[PDB]
């Protein structure tokens, strides 16, 4: 699915 | 009734991270982007979790919801807006979160 950014 | 301070209730705390190397956080959610599967109705930006427990261990808790960064504001924003601006900061980072309260 892919929804998690991490910055 | 009227505005809450005092007492349990949506408030208003700041918290400073620092990169080094990076934030040490993930962010999900905004206005058009992936999605946050965190509220059904809120688009907004949202800290799924954490992963080094030592930058925003004890400032960012998972499930917070971000209302404003280092002056700009991130509602009704698109995600992507949101990730450039977390990323083009410089090193300490000031952000702004809010815990909702509903019985």
């Amino acid at each position: 699915t892919g929804w998690e950014t991490w910055v | 009734g009227s505005h809450m301070g005092h007492e349990l209730a949506k408030q208003e705390i700041r918290v400073r991270v620092e990169k080094d190397p990076e934030l040490g956080f993930s962010i999900s959610g905004g206005v058009g982007g992936r999605g946050n599967p965190f509220r059904p109705d809120d688009d907004g930006i949202f800290v799924t979790r954490v992963q080094p427990e030592g930058p925003a261990s004890k400032l960012l808790q998972p499930g917070d919801k971000i209302i404003q960064a280092n002056g700009y504001s991130f509602i009704n924003i698109e995600h992507g807006q949101a990730v450039s601006l977390l990323k083009t900061f410089q090193n300490t980072v000031e952000l702004i979160i809010v815990r909702e309260v509903s019985s």
